[PDB]
RNA sequence: CCGGGCACUCUAACGGGACUGCCCGCGAAAGCGGGAGGAAGGAGGGGACGACGUCUGGUCAGCAUGGCCCUUACGGCCUGGGCGACACACGUGCUACAAUGCCCACUACAAAGCGAUGCCACCCGGCAACGGGGAGCUAAUCGCAAAAAGGUGGGCCCAGUUCGGAUUGGGGUCUGCAACCCGACCCCAUGAAGCCGGAAUCGCUAGUAAUCGCGGAUCAGCCAUGCCGCGGUGAAUACG
RNA sequence: CGCGGGGUGGAGCAGCCUGGUAGCUCGUCGGGCUCAUAACCCGAAGGUCGUCGGUUCAAAUCCGGCCCCCGCAACCA
RNA sequence: CAAGGAGGUAAAAAUGAAAU
């Protein structure tokens, strides 16, 4: 019954960058608890960003996250055996989490061969507003758009 | 088959592989520790009794 | 290939050694 | 006629006459009910007062149960003049 | 229910051992079997003494054995028998230094094994168990105890129906470690079966 | 190149291309090209015809392989035809040869499930 | 490795160390929020500990035991068989369907434990299992063990494929009186099903889940992928 | 016996006329949900088309002969 | 600042089990 509001977990800043965000992204890359392979892939992809574009990956990655941020999402709620879906706003914590999660997932959805090039490209596509994650973001906002009827149920 | 069966367990002749362990306090053939010569059941009994030198509850 | 008897990895998992996993040096 | 056994004690008692599967004071009782379940051509014949016959309910539907003694039941399935899955079970 | 043996629960701090010797492997097994056969042989022809403990100590062929008894009446002055061959019959499968001592347990009403054994005798005397429990507790409580508790379980007064008679005065905290709680148990053999008597005796600590 | 009974594997490393023959596997593969003295990492694409001839001549001879040894293997099972042993009956019933568990599993010899129900 | 030294690390024996005691705010109190205080805090993180009683719960196959029954036998010995049977159904799992992946080579970094009726260094034969030797070790001395995931290099290039290892043929080794039914490995060759799972269903809130190997009990051997422990790397999220 | 309609999985019904595909509901069998049953959800299996002949490359289907089932008819004396 | 009285009231969800 959540007596404690569960305090927000804080991370360690990365190497060379100091991000309070990049490490969170590396973590999503991480599988089976191998931060070595995870971090390597991201920094690898950072080197890949430099090639296809003359931009610093610290902004390319930053803007990509900003473009894959759900303004509002759909929430299933009350009365009628939980029949309604109230479109709710998204907390900065949750926009944060969804952005990075959808990025990595869409990144591994790509037909490319190497994990680094998937990350790099999906970030470049998302920075422009083209990524498959941006599709996911825009999709979730469609659902939230179509439910404005009983949005006044709010909460 | 229990009395004549704790006989064989100490008799131990005829081929070396036919010989087997067996709790002494009981007659148990399973879970017999070589260290005490006892089954896991008897061992627990005596450990609570205090009749097992050094043997003490494990908490960590 | 943790179950293939022809790998250093499967030989680890099985425990035993052999040609596909020599006893060091 | 009996055709199948789910209890090994009952099975040996009726087949070989081995009484070391049942209670010693319930050997004559268990015998005369099994023979009556054997000669039974229809479940209606297993209707004597002393058996307290009755079909079970729930997940035990399709099963019958005459009483040997106390809280002990001989449960079975009677179909086409034959009994199957003869079990000597405590009604719990 | 399910509760751990209040003796084993201590062992380390509070309540020391009962067989205090050290050995490595290849020896522990043999010496423990001998040790237990001593306890087994003693219990038989020494029950009339009512022995609270059977402490045992060793030091390479030394085997010391301390028998705690309420009333050591069965020792009778040196060559008055009841000790001579009696402490010498141990070495018929031992052959080692059968050093048998005798202790005088002062108050038997504060020795848990003795309490339970007195109760278990009364069950076999066909006594009224509930009244026997009550008295034994008060008897223990009468001899200065800080808390007591006796438990007989099963087949009380014969009669087809296993029961459990319960009585306890004062304080008996089993969960506490600094407890000094003596635990005893006894089998009452009856013509209608077997029932067990637990006895808890408690004193202060800190 | 039609090495034994097969020819299929083109541009894909001779130590690997060799594997595509019933009788070669992996050990006999590099064993054959070190004994014939050919580079394992080659193209397989019809390289030096001489290396291919030597390879073919050694491999196709030496040990039995392809359809010939399939016949021998099948004949070794036909050994336990006649009035054969227990191991033959396991080849007869279609059940596992090495006395394993057949109460469950053993689907690789029994085949897919049939389901009786009762 | 020696001389020598033992301050560091470690070993294991007793101790100190926070009690929201101190600051602000709230309150009648208890207490709650917040803050320098320090390794640590408002039960620090885990253990052992399971009230009166409930389930005619479980256990006569650990053992004890009332009653009933068996005694040239329901007891006793032995060889052999069986518990391992298989048209099927369910539970708990192991290994996978691959490229944050597989193979080969090189090269690091643990803890907790077990061993002289054994652990077996180092040589020798052997593709290997393993066998001949044979040193040290009553073992923080010698040995089991090189930890593995990791790193470096190189090779496959996404195809049932260097994924996956089932099944089967052959050849061997070791324990054991003996391994057909029914043992574990080693080597050659076969290389299946599987390309990620219907209705449903489980676990975990911080060293945690996931993932990686290591030890032990039982044990001649072993069907252990099990159970009980050890450490390595190490997430996500909690509005409510 | 005079006309008309009908026999198809276990039950009830389609498909025939415009020959090459036999389909529907219930039931059965497997798996789920529940302490359990029912209900519910997932996934399956199941039909010599009454029978004896004929036509045709090919018959549930078109043509005959029987065999049951149902329905109409049997009037004037 | 402390409610007395008036009114819109959940859905789909049935059964029992085998001596006192
Ligand atoms: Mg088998
Ligand atoms: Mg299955
Ligand atoms: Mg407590
Ligand atoms: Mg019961
Ligand atoms: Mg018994
Ligand atoms: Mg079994
Ligand atoms: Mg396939
Ligand atoms: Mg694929
Ligand atoms: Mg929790
Ligand atoms: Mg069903
Ligand atoms: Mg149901
Ligand atoms: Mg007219
Ligand atoms: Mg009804
Ligand atoms: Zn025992």
């Amino acid at each position: 019954a959540r007596r404690r509001r569960a305090e927000v977990r804080q991370l360690q800043p990365d190497l060379v960058y100091g991000d309070v965000l990049v490490t969170a992204f590396i973590n999503k890359i991480m599988r089976d608890g191998k931060k070595n392979l995870a971090a390597r892939i991201f920094y690898d992809a950072c080197k890949i960003i430099q090639e296809k574009t003359g931009q610093e990956p610290l902004k390319v990655f930053k803007q990509a996250v900003e473009n894959v941020k759900p303004r509002m999402e759909v929430r299933s709620r009350r009365v009628g055996g939980a029949n309604y879906q109230v479109p709710m706003e998204v907390s900065p914590r949750r926009q944060q989490s969804l952005a990075l999660r959808w990025l990595v997932q869409a990144a591994n959805q790509r037909p490319e061969r190497r994990a680094a090039v998937r990350i790099a490209h999906e970030l470049m596509d998302a920075a422009e507003g083209k990524g498959g994650a941006v599709k996911k973001k825009e999709d979730v906002e469609r659902m939230a758009e179509a439910n404005r009827a009983y949005a006044h149920y709010r909460w | 088959a229990r009395k004549a069966l704790i006989e064989k367990a100490k008799r131990t002749p005829k081929f070396k592989v036919r010989a087997y362990t067996r709790c002494v306090r009981c007659g148990r053939a399973r879970s017999v520790y070589r260290f005490f010569g006892l089954c896991r059941i008897c061992l627990r009994e005596l450990a609570h009794k205090g009749q097992l030198p050094g043997v003490r509850k494990a908490s960590w | 290939g943790k179950g293939d008897r022809r790998t250093r990895r499967g030989k680890i998992w099985r425990g035993t050694y052999g040609k596909y996993r020599p006893r060091k040096k | 006629g009996i055709k199948s056994f789910k209890h090994k004690g009952l099975k040996l008692l009726f087949e070989k006459g081995v009484t070391s599967g049942v209670p010693a004071q319930d050997v004559d009782r268990i015998n005369d009910r099994l023979q009556a379940i054997d000669t039974a051509t229809e479940i209606g014949e297993l209707n004597r007062q002393i058996y307290k016959l009755h079909p079970l309910k729930g997940d035990r539907e399709g099963y019958w149960s005459i009483t040997v003694r106390a809280n002990w039941r001989i449960t079975f399935q009677f179909i086409n003049g034959d009994a199957y899955i003869l079990n000597y079970e405590d009604y719990h | 229910g399910n509760k751990i043996h209040p003796i084993g629960f201590r062992l380390g701090i509070t309540r020391d051992w009962e067989s205090r010797w050290y050995a490595g492997k290849k020896q522990y097994r043999h010496l423990l079997l001998e040790d237990q056969r001593i306890r087994g042989l003693l219990e038989k022809e020494l029950y009339s003494a009512g022995l609270a403990r059977v402490d045992i100590e060793r030091a390479a062929d030394n085997v010391a054995v301390t028998v705690h008894v309420a009333k050591p009446g069965v020792v009778i002055g040196r060559g008055g028998e009841r000790i001579r061959v009696l402490r010498e019959e141990l070495a018929k499968l031992t052959g080692k230094n059968v050093a048998l001592n005798v202790q005088e347990v002062q108050n038997p009403n504060l020795s848990a094994p003795l309490v339970a054994q007195r109760v278990a005798e009364q069950i076999e005397r066909r006594f009224a168990v509930r009244r026997a429990i009550k008295q034994a507790v008060q008897r223990v409580m009468e001899s200065g105890a800080k808390g007591a508790k006796v438990i007989v379980s099963g087949r009380i007064g014969g009669a087809e129906q296993a029961r459990t008679e319960w009585a306890a005065q004062g304080r008996v905290p089993l969960h506490t470690l600094r407890a000094n709680i003596d635990y005893g148990f006894a089998l009452a053999r009856t013509t209608y079966g077997v029932l067990g008597v637990k006895a808890y005796i408690f004193l202060g600590e800190v | 190149a039609r090495i034994a009974g097969v020819e299929i594997p083109r541009n894909k490393r001779v130590d690997v291309a060799l594997t595509y023959i019933y009788g070669i596997g992996k050990a006999r593969a590099k064993e054959a090209l070190e004994k014939t003295g050919i580079n394992p990492a080659t193209r397989v694409k019809d390289l030096t015809e001489a290396e291919v001839v030597r390879l073919r001549e050694y491999v196709e001879n030496t040990w039995k392989l392809e359809g010939e040894l399939r016949a021998e293997v099948a004949a070794n099972i036909k050994r336990l035809m006649d009035i054969g042993c227990y191991r033959g009956l396991r080849h007869r019933r279609g059940l596992p040869v090495r006395g394993q568990r057949t109460r469950t599993n053993a689907r690789t010899r029994k085949g897919p499930r049939k389901t009786v129900a009762g």
